[PDB]
């Protein structure tokens, strides 16, 4: 389906926007794998402090 | 007293579970498991840390956390969507 009917409110208040970012979720392992070593890392990890 | 911490040891199992979690899951296609369920794995995983008064996470902590997100996940699930259950993370 298109971004509108996909979406609670109203079409027209896509207009409203200047830039509208479609956060789709990708399921492919590579990012599944850098993600989870990412959020680990954030999670008593200390890495990325 | 006890504010426990993980390591880097820990780190491979953990994200081969997620992926496993993710792809049972979008086959299923019924629940999303998000990185939200990574970020409670690894929550309950310092609270059984600290009932054991310990500083430091065993792997046997993050397996128990990892018994209980699944299960709660799974048993969140249909009947039709339970499989992930009997031969998907049977393992886990």
């Amino acid at each position: 389906k298109s971004p509108g009917d996909n979406i609670d409110f109203q079409t027209t208040i896509l207009s409203r926007f200047d830039m509208i970012f479609i956060v789709k979720d990708d399921h492919n392992e590579e990012r599944d794998i850098s993600i989870a070593n990412h959020v680990i890392n954030i999670h008593t990890g200390n890495a990325n402090a | 007293k006890i504010y426990p911490k993980l390591h880097q040891m820990d780190m491979d199992k953990v994200s081969r579970v997620y992926a496993d979690l993710r792809r049972e899951s979008i086959s299923t296609g019924s629940f999303p498991i998000t990185v939200r369920h990574l970020e409670s794995i690894l929550r309950i995983a310092e609270s059984f840390a600290k009932m054991r008064l310990s500083e430091f996470v065993s792997s046997y902590d993050l397996d128990r956390a990892i018994k209980v997100v699944v299960d709660s996940f799974v048993d969140a699930q249909k009947v039709s969507v339970r499989r992930q259950l009997r031969r998907s993370f049977a393992i886990y």
